[PDB]
């Protein structure tokens, strides 16, 4: 009983312009700079996301 | 540095100083601790009459 239909549718556009403006601040391109830590010592790296 | 801090941050407890070039007198820095008592041993050596 399987029921997706396709179109189926759708377409638209336109423009506007006014102007206003616013303032902050910019955003549309931050980097994040994640931690992992599981014992005492920690190990970070950076990364990206649009 | 909070994020690696975890549930303790921001809670400086004592800062330890040192050279950055070697030379002459070897200077590990935390000595500070008696120059609040500026002069506890030093002032009395050895006086007797």
């Amino acid at each position: 009983k399987l029921l997706s239909a396709d179109r189926a549718g759708y377409d638209v556009l336109v423009e506007e312009l006014t102007l206003a403006n616013i303032r902050i601040e910019h955003h549309k391109m931050p980097t994040g700079a994640f931690t992992t830590r599981w014992v005492a010592a920690k190990r970070d790296s950076a990364l990206r996301l649009t | 540095w909070l994020v690696m801090a975890a549930t303790c941050g921001g809670g400086s407890f004592g800062i330890g100083k040192l050279k950055s070039l070697c030379k002459e007198f070897s200077v590990p820095k935390e000595l500070r601790d008696a120059l609040r008592v500026k002069y506890g041993l030093f002032g009395g050596k050895d006086s007797l009459e």
